[PDB]
Formats: structure tokens, C-alpha cells, sequence
């Protein structure tokens, strides 16, 4: 259900993986206009 | 509540699916023109009787931290040594360039332009070729543009007042760090249509140069003959891309190039004939 | 046509005048000739896949030109068929040619489980038809031919997972440096 | 507009230049009441794996051409789970939505006649004491075509007289049964959508027929092009269909 | 009591000495929830036509009999209405209830078992690489006998083994499947009520065998009468049946 | 109070014992009819005279997780060397299928159905055939169904661009790793009675396809001779199963199938004979 999360480093390249976030789906490609 | 769905896996959910009837009007949906460069929006509850269904799939795997987010090698070395002249061989160089692995390079070329965060690991190995080997240590050094390079196993650059360096020894774990994105502009360039200042070395030759790794052994002279290979991985990490291209149809031939062709060979593709259209 | 641009267009007789086929083909999302598709190579990277799929046909012929069509969609579990009647007997639509000149149909989900192979092996996932409806009429001095072309995109349920190695490709000996 | 489409199914159906569409005498298929109902059992509904379209076998129209008509649940006997259902049972009640197709080029020049007629009790075509046969009221999908050489068993065929309607009627006035026109330049498709009707609420389906499809070419067919010969397909669909009176198959 | 009525579609069965009835796993059969539906298009659900009872051929038990044993749904391949629909379509699910029928006198002693197995895959006759034929585990609505004499095709043929359950496993333990029992000194029917259980929502029913049938005596047929040779009627009806994915006919 | 229970395996407790008076009265409990397919509920209070007994036992140790969370070999794999031809040979490919060991598969299927995760541990083993081992390392990558396959030990595919892979060397500790439930159905099949579209495969060799395991040596050429030898163990976790069947009687002979015929071979089971049934 729940997990830990700590950063030990001090950059931030340093650190894991991204929170996946969103996909965007507006997908301008399928219809290229305003 | 977002420990819970990320745990599981249940973010990025999919739309369900409603139940249609049958109709009859003007308005057909399905009808509609191609040459305008649209997709069209037809869905299936819009043609035929459908189900109320209640959708439980999730599009987490296809997000591009988890479609690039996987280790793949990129390079290998091979050092023999030589108990003869032992302070002048013995030392490689090589320029770093992620176009020389077909499944890595194929992945990263389908897209334009992205920005990302490495993770580097090394996997050496030992090879006996004497009754014994006994004790051996490697460095590895990472060396700008700019500063100098080493051209004999007893140089002075190896003291690394400033540039970064790693030590391995038998024994030992796999060794591993990070790097940041390094680069003058704001994004990596896989295709460049351009040339330099002297019109010449048309396409990324020019634009990509990111120095050079070099390695070296520190043991002293000794009395056994091994050879050395070390294998390089790569892993990317808060990734984004822009501008997606077709993916590559044929084998690779040179690194920063698009060339396709090859003496005494034909064009083969992926794609596999039929003797008749009408049967499948 | 097998370097060329001729592999995409399939062309219409008119003095054909009879209820005959004109292609199939198998609607495996990963299987020939529509596994070099973008959908088809995206699907090469993963192992399972689910969802419906989009078909959609543009007629390229001179705009005096008139024509009736007939596709149609056969569920697994039994053979090709071979005659107009058997075809019928399923999901099919009916395409009229006018100042449009494109249709969609689609291919709904049917399957027993949830997900497929991408590599299915011997199952098979149904294929899909094309019979002359009426006929191909043409005035005097006008081609006696005409073209046509076929497009394919997933819809809103399509879904892919546990993402594997292409086959599509291969390295055989080392890149120059 | 000039748009229409048409889903009863798995099927749809498009066309870009019809005539509005024609519902026969203003009112819409429905199932049956129990105000209505005579039989006690339970019906049987087989939804949409029945009221779907089903396209028959083409006809040729040439400038020699007189006329064809078929007749209705006798047409599709045979397809599929319809026909299944219709022979399994003894009695049942369904709609119907019938679009008739032929499209022809700008340099042509013709017109059709598409009636739908109910109870069409043909006459013979000898004289004395005559009457029909069961073979030649029952042919299946090919229908009937009005031709000239001779066939057997004239003592059991019935008539040609295509203009009077054949069974004694003056062409002309079958407009007021449900009817459409199909003119090569203005159209090339008709829509007619027919409710159930009948003197008791459910019959036989193997020994009577509601309706009837009538196609005449009131204008001949006449281009100067190399094409000329049209081919006239017929889709038919039911709507709302049900059955009662389960035994053994009929055949 | 003794007594039991059950009443599916148009027709009813009654016994005046039962033993209670069975419901596989406590649950009663219903309809496909829109929670865990994998397909988009909408179902046909027959209802009365295809809900009822069907009645296979008999069998004779005497003093040597070893076993018998069907399978679901192949058993029922041929029946009307239900038959028809499992050709025409390429998914499907139901239920089923199914009554066992066997009496004889006051002065008869046996004792049989009755039970129904889920996924029951049996094994081949012969040694080495072998496999089971296809011909060989769809017999129809007659079943399968053991017998002792040479069959052809030894190579695809299962085995024989009746008292490993045809697979391996000791008789005796076969009680955790659903089953009951019949003793002429108490009754002479069986019922059991089974629900669909499977791994997926909806599957082919050309393809795969949900249950399986099995028969057993484990007490000799005795008697001192003129009557040695008994008669075993088995009778099964459909509940809740649905299809999807309608096509041209299989066969 | 959650804390305490399962650390002392408290839970689970058992009905105690009540005591019983003589009785005489026309309700007879013991008689009943077993032709119902029903279990007699008949306690020991009811046919004797008991005492009021304070049970303590806990049932935690029948569980189906503590029954299945047990780790069990399924696999071995020997990898011999050769110096010759040394770039084609020295590569193994195995199917993952949990039915080559007697003790994991019968535990297994005593069910029909199961949903699960897994936990996989690999102990390699080297045994020397020359005066030194040296320094030796291999790596193992699972290939899912549809990806290249390698043929040999330089093979493009071993770059392993999305392909999920471990690598030992000598010293270092076993390798672990974790696998979640990889099917396209909602359960796992241990039997299946039906054929695939061709009617052929009879059984489960259709519906259970997870793809293979490949390994190989990554140490280069050398002069040593040496035997690799790899063991696989499986662990259950998060188990549910469903319907229950009867435990194998007969020794298993073929993977996929239940026959248990053997040429030259009268059938064999547990049960011994007895020389007369009125002597225990
Ligand atoms: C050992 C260091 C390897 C780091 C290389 C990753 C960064 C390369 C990004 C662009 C390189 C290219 O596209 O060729
Ligand atoms: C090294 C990977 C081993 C993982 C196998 C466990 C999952 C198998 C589940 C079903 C296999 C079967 O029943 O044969």
C-alpha cells in the first residue's frame, strides 16, 4: 500500500527514477490545427 | 491514496465503454474526408451494438520513463597486455557516442530531440591465459574536451588532479555512478541536417562531442599474461522527447550517418511477399 | 511491387461484372503485412495487446466515377470465406462513393481472455474482406480503372504491456565507427 | 441534405445522394401488446443476432429489361439465424427496412419504380379452371424475372403481364402503396421502413407472405457510353423480431 | 419430503423418491456482469427456446458394466435451437442442471456414483510419446463405454483404467467433487445444479470442455428376477445462456 | 493487540469442548443419509459422555501461504566449455514451466486454478577440471515470448536494449529477484481439456507459453577447463487457488501430460496388501 522515500545525496541526478505523471492526451498529432 | 495507486499500478486510467441502440438519422459519423490530414474520431459504440463494459486496464508501461528507463550495453573494450615495453602499451581511448549498439541507438532514434540523466555501470571481466593471476587493479578516467590525453601507461595526466576516476580491483562489486545532462544546448540532437564552419562533416558529427574515457592498468610489472574486457551499460532517467520520427526499416551501417548501402548486397526489408493477394 | 510505391494502392476493373473479392487480409495486430505499420511496430516492443482497431479506405478515382463496396469482418473459428453470402453473415459495412470519399469501419474486441499474444503462433484473430457491391461505372472517354488505399489506428481501449525485444530487426556484423 | 446513415446491427449503411426515406402509412415497428396477444407461451427475442442486413443476389439492367419482384419472409429463408429461428418455430411477427442500390454515371438516363405492396395475390396464366403452384410462389433469393421463352408446366405458372400489375390492375396507380422513385440524375438509392400488418396478431411464416417488392422500369435505359449494362442489389433487414411454438426443424 | 418438481422451459420433471438436490460450490447460475465483461458487443441471450430440457440415449446396466462418461457441451451439439447457436457464434456461456433417471424393484440391490468434474483431462492408452486424438474425446450425445475388445488407432486412443479416474488419481478420493449417490433400496434420481466456472469471462464452445460426466457402479447389479438388465436415462437443460460474435456457420 | 497475536501465531483458534449428560430421547443425531452427497455433522458431544476441555491449538501452519511459501529446486542446468570454437558453443536455452520436479509439481496441483508472485534464487556452482578456475562471470536474461532468441555466444542479442538481465562473478553472493503474476488470463491453468485451432496439443502445452531463460559466459578466451553447473529455486507469495482435486497416485512421465504408462512396467501405488482383513 505505502513505501518509503528518502534521498541521501545531494544532487539531484543523483537521485531515482521520475514520478510517472500525466500522458498529455490532447495529442496534437492526430490533429494538427488550433 | 497516491502511495496506494502508484503501489499497484492503477494510474493512467482507460475511458469504459457504453451501450448503443440503433438509430437512423442524417448525421452519419462515419463518413468523412482523409485529405484534410485528420484522424478520424469514429468510435465503436458510433457503427455497431455494443455492451456496457467497465474497463480495467492501465497505460502506465508504454510512459516513456518506463520504455526508456531499461540498462542496455553500449560498448566494449578489449586490453591485452604485453610483458615487453610495459610502460608504453597497455592503455585505451575511446569517444563516447551512443551510436554503436543497433537495440539502443534504434530505441533512442525515434525522436528528434530529449534531455535526460545517465546511470553508468561496468561489468569487468578476466581472462587467464598463465597458470595463476594473481592481483589486478584498473582505473578508469573520464576526460573532457580539452584537456589533455594520455599516450603511454606511465603519463602524468593519470594523476587526476581534476578529472574524475574510478578504481576496481578482483574481488570487488560492480562499480556505478551518475551524470548529469551535458550538453551546450537545451536538448540532445539525434539527426542534424547541417555542416561546420568549413562546410564540411555533414550531419551530427560535429554538433555531438562529449570527450573521451580512457582506462589503464595500475598493477606493476609482473610475470602473467591475462586479457581484460569491460562492458559498459546505460540507463536514462527524467527523460523527455519531442517530435516523433518513422522507425529505421534497414540496418545501420556507420555511426552518425544514415547510409544504407552495401557492396554485393540487395535492399532487404521487413516485410515478406505473398503469392496471391486474395488469399491470407 | 516489391520495392516500389505500387504496394499500397490495389486497382478496380470495370469490366469485371460479378460479386468478387478483391484482398484480405489477417487482422493480427503484429502479423504481415500490416505488422511494419506504426501501430504494428510500436506492438513489436510488448507481448500482450487489447482494444479495438480502425480501418478507413479513400477512393482515388476521376469524380464522374461511381462505385459500391462491401467490407466485412469474420470472428476466429472458422475458414476464410469464399463466397458473398458467407461474408455477409457477419459485421460489415456498406460504402456508397460521393463528394466524400472516405470511411471508417471498425473491429471490435472480441476474444475469449482479456489480452493476446502479439506473437499468437497458430491462433488467429479473424480476417476482413473486400467484394464488389453493384459495379464500377465510367462515362465514354474516361479510365477504365481506378485505385484505392487503406489506413489503420487503434481506438480509445487499446492498451499494450509487458514490454519486451523487437524482432523486426537485427545487427549482423559491427558498426563502423 | 443528401446524407444518411443507417445502423440496425454489426451493419451500417451510407449513401450521399437519397430522397428523405418513407415510412410505410406513419407508423413504427414495435413489438406486440398484451392487449393484443393470443398465444400464452413465452416469445423468444433473439435481439441482435437477428435484426441485422442481408444483401441478396444482383440483377443485370439492360435496355431490354421489363421488371422483377420478390416476396417477403420468403426471400431470406436461408440466412442464418433468421431462416434458423423461422424453421424452428411455428409462428412469429417481425418489421422490415428495405434499401434498394444502383448507381449509374452523369451520361446516363433512366428511371425506376419501387413499390412494396401488401397481400399481392398474382394471377394465373392460362385460361379455364387454372391456379398457382407452391414451387413458383416460393424461389427463394433469385426472385422472379418476366421473360419470353417458354417454361414448363404452363398449367401451374403464373402470368407476365408486368403493366397490369399482374393481377389486373392498370399500372399507374400503384402510387398509393408505398412507393419511391429512383431517377439517375437526381438519386441512386430508396428507403422504405414497414411495419407488421396482418388481420391476426402472429402466423405462420412458411405459409404466408405479408409483403412484396416490386421493381419496373417505367423509362428505358439508353448512354452512349461502353457501360451498358447496371447491375441493382437489394439489402433487406428485420426489425424487432420475435417467435413462439418451439418443435423440430421443419425440413 | 421425496417429492421435487422442476420446471426449466416448456417442460417439467417429477420423481416421488429423491435425496435433496446439489448446488456446485453454493452458487446459483445468473448473467455476465459488466464488472469483468472482456468483449464490447452486445450478447444474444435466447431465453425460452434454448433453456430447456434435453433428453440423450439410454444405456443398459448389467452384471459386467464398468462405466460410462460425456462431456459439456458437446453432448448437446445437435439439440435445436442450442446447437444452432453454438455453430453460429465463437463465444458462449450457460449454466446446467442435470437429472440422472434409473428404477428398479423391490428386490434389486446396487449402488452407483455420480459426479461432475471440472477441467478433466484424461490420459493416453499406450506408453512413450503419445498424445490424444481429437475424433476420440468429442463422441457426441452417445458417450463413451469401457470396453475390453481392440479398438483402431491405438496410438490415439485413451485409456481404459476406470478405477485411477481415467487420469491417475485413486477412485475414492473422487468425493471432493461435486457428486451424490444412488442406492435402489433408497432412491433413483440425482440432481445437481452447476454454475460456469472458468478462468476467463466468455470462451469457445468448439474448443473447450467446461464439465465432465462421469459413472460409475461400485456395487455389482444382483438380483434373482427375470428383469437382469437395467436402463440409465440421463437428461441436462441449459440455464442462462448467452453467445456473442456472430459469423458464418462453423460446419 | 494485532502485534502480539500473529508474533506468538495466536490466531485462528479452535472450538473447545463442552460436557454431556446421558440422554434418551426419539431425536437420533447419528442416523442420517449419506446418498445427499453431504458430510455427517455428528461432534463428539452427541454419541458420548464428554468433558469441558479448553483447547489452545491454533490452525496458522495449514494456511495456504505458510503451505505454498516454500522455496524448492525446479530446475538445473550444466554448461560445459570448450576451447575450440569458442565464439559459437557455451550458450543454454531453457522454457520456464513449473512441471520437470516431482515434489513442487505435486504440491501444485492439488488445485485447478492459482494466482500468484514469484521469488526466484540462483546458486551457480564451477567445478574445476585444470589447475586454476581464474576469474569467471555469466550472465542470465529472460526472453519473453516473440523476442530473438541468440544462437550463439557473440550474438547481437545478448546487448539486451529492454530485455530484463543479472550477472554473477566468482565471490560474490546469490542473485534474487522478484517476478508478479504474467499472464493474459486471470489465473494460471495446471489442467486444461481442450486442443488449440489446428486440434492438435492436447492439454496444457497451449495455454502456458511464458517465454524462456537464456545464459552464457561473458569471460573471454582463456586456458582453463571448467563445468558450470546452476541451480533454480521458485517461492510462492500472495497465493489463492480454487477447486480442489485429488493428490497423484502414480509417478509423472512426460511434462504437460498425465500418462503414466511405462513399457516393461506393472502399475504401482502406495497401497501394501494384507495377508487377512480380520488381523490389523
Ligand atoms: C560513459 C559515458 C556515456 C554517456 C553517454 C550518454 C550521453 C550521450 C547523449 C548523446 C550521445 C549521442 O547521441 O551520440
Ligand atoms: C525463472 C522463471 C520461473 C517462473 C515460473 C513461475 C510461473 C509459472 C506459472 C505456471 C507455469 C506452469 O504451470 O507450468
Amino acid at each position: 500500500l505505502n513505501y518509503f522515500n528518502i534521498n541521501y545525496f545531494k544532487d539531484a541526478a543523483s537521485n531515482g527514477a521520475s514520478k510517472l505523471e500525466f500522458t498529455q492526451d490532447p495529442s496534437k498529432f492526430t490533429d494538427p490545427v488550433k | 491514496e497516491n502511495y496506494i495507486d502508484e503501489v499497484l499500478n492503477e494510474v493512467l486510467v482507460v475511458p469504459n465503454i457504453n451501450s448503443s441502440n440503433p438509430t437512423t438519422s442524417n448525421s452519419a459519423p462515419a463518413l468523412d474526408a482523409a485529405e484534410t490530414g485528420h484522424t478520424s474520431s469514429v468510435q465503436p459504440e458510433d457503427v455497431i451494438e455494443t455492451r456496457y463494459v467497465q474497463t480495467s486496464q492501465t497505460r502506465d508501461e508504454m510512459s516513456l520513463e518506463s520504455f526508456l528507463g531499461r540498462s542496455g550495453c553500449i560498448h566494449e573494450s578489449k586490453l591485452e597486455v604485453t610483458l615487453a615495453n610495459y610502460n608504453k602499451e597497455n592503455f585505451t581511448v575511446w569517444a563516447i557516442n551512443l551510436q554503436e549498439m543497433a537495440q539502443i541507438r534504434r530505441k533512442f532514434e525515434l525522436f528528434t530531440y530529449t534531455r535526460f540523466d545517465s546511470e553508468i555501470t561496468l561489468v569487468p571481466c578476466i581472462s587467464a591465459l598463465s597458470q595463476d593471476i594473481g592481483h589486478i587493479t584498473m582505473q578508469y578516467m573520464y576526460v573532457p574536451p580539452g584537456a589533455p590525453v594520455p599516450n603511454s601507461r606511465d603519463d602524468y595526466a593519470w594523476q587526476s588532479g581534476t578529472n574524475a576516476s574510478v578504481f576496481w580491483q578482483h574481488g570487488q562489486a560492480y562499480p556505478r555512478f551518475s551524470l548529469p545532462f551535458l550538453s551546450v544546448a537545451s536538448a540532445y540532437y539525434m539527426f542534424y541536417d547541417g555542416y561546420d564552419e568549413q562546410d564540411q562533416n555533414y550531419g551530427t558529427a560535429n554538433t555531438n562531442n562529449m570527450g573521451s574515457l580512457c582506462s589503464r592498468i595500475v598493477t606493476e610489472k609482473h610475470i602473467h599474461k591475462v586479457h581484460i574486457m569491460t562492458r559498459i551499460y546505460h540507463k536514462a532517467k527524467h527523460v523527455k522527447a519531442w517530435c516523433p520520427r518513422p522507425p529505421r526499416a534497414l540496418e545501420y551501417t556507420r555511426a552518425h550517418r544514415t547510409n544504407f548501402k552495401i557492396e554485393d548486397r540487395s535492399i532487404q526489408t521487413a516485410i515478406v511477399t505473398r503469392p496471391i493477394i486474395t488469399t491470407a | 511491387y516489391i520495392n516500389s510505391e505500387n504496394m499500397y494502392s490495389v486497382v478496380l476493373q470495370s469490366s469485371i461484372n460479378a460479386p468478387d473479392k478483391i484482398f484480405s487480409i489477417r487482422t493480427d495486430v503484429a502479423s504481415q503485412p500490416l505488422a511494419t505499420t506504426l501501430i504494428g511496430e510500436i506492438s513489436s516492443y510488448f507481448t500482450h495487446w487489447t482494444g479495438s482497431l480502425r480501418f478507413s479506405f479513400m477512393f482515388c478515382g476521376t469524380a464522374n466515377t461511381t462505385v459500391k463496396l462491401l467490407l466485412a469482418y469474420t470472428p476466429p473459428g472458422i475458414a476464410e470465406p469464399t463466397t458473398r453470402k458467407d461474408a455477409m453473415l457477419g459485421t460489415h459495412v456498406i460504402w456508397d462513393v460521393g463528394l466524400q470519399s472516405t470511411i471508417s469501419m471498425v473491429v471490435p474486441w472480441i476474444s475469449a481472455s482479456h489480452y493476446r499474444n502479439t506473437s499468437p503462433g497458430r491462433s488467429t484473430s479473424g480476417y476482413i474482406t473486400c467484394w464488389y457491391q453493384t459495379r464500377l461505372v465510367i462515362p465514354p472517354q474516361t479510365p477504365p480503372t481506378a485505385r484505392l488505399l487503406c489506413f489503420v489506428s487503434g481506438c480509445k481501449d487499446f492498451c499494450l504491456r509487458m514490454a519486451r525485444d523487437t524482432n523486426l530487426h537485427l545487427q549482423s556484423g559491427a558498426i563502423a565507427q | 441534405d443528401r446524407i444518411i446513415q443507417i445502423t440496425r446491427g454489426d451493419s451500417t449503411i451510407t449513401s450521399q445522394d437519397v430522397a428523405n426515406a418513407i415510412v410505410a402509412y406513419g407508423v413504427w415497428p414495435h413489438y406486440l401488446s398484451s392487449k393484443d396477444a393470443s398465444a400464452i407461451d413465452k416469445p423468444s427475442q433473439p435481439d441482435t443476432s437477428s435484426n441485422r442486413f442481408y444483401t441478396l443476389r444482383s440483377v443485370t439492367w439492360s435496355s431490354s429489361s421489363k421488371g422483377w419482384w420478390w416476396k417477403l419472409p420468403d426471400a431470406l429463408k436461408d440466412m442464418g439465424i433468421f431462416g434458423e429461428n423461422m424453421f424452428y418455430h411455428y409462428l412469429g411477427r417481425s418489421g422490415y427496412t428495405i434499401h434498394v442500390q444502383c448507381n449509374a454515371s452523369k451520361f446516363h438516363q433512366g428511371t425506376l419504380i419501387v413499390a412494396l405492396i401488401p397481400e399481392h395475390q398474382i394471377a394465373s396464366a392460362l385460361h379455364g379452371n387454372v391456379n398457382v403452384g407452391y414451387n413458383y410462389t416460393h424461389p427463394g433469393e433469385t426472385g422472379r424475372e418476366v421473360k419470353a421463352e417458354t417454361r414448363l408446366n404452363p398449367d401451374l405458372q403464373p402470368t407476365e403481364e408486368y403493366w397490369l400489375n399482374f393481377d389486373g390492375t392498370l399500372l399507374g396507380n400503384i402510387t398509393i402503396f408505398p412507393h419511391q422513385f429512383i431517377n439517375l440524375r437526381s438519386n441512386n438509392s430508396a428507403t422504405i421502413i414497414a411495419p407488421y400488418v396482418n388481420a391476426v396478431p402472429m402466423d405462420s411464416m412458411r405459409s404466408h407472405n405479408n409483403w412484396s417488392l416490386v421493381i419496373i422500369p417505367i423509362c428505358p435505359l439508353e448512354t452512349s457510353s461502353a457501360i451498358n449494362t447496371i447491375p441493382i442489389t437489394i439489402s433487406i433487414s428485420p426489425m424487432c423480431a420475435e417467435f413462439s411454438g418451439a418443435r423440430a426443424k421443419r425440413q
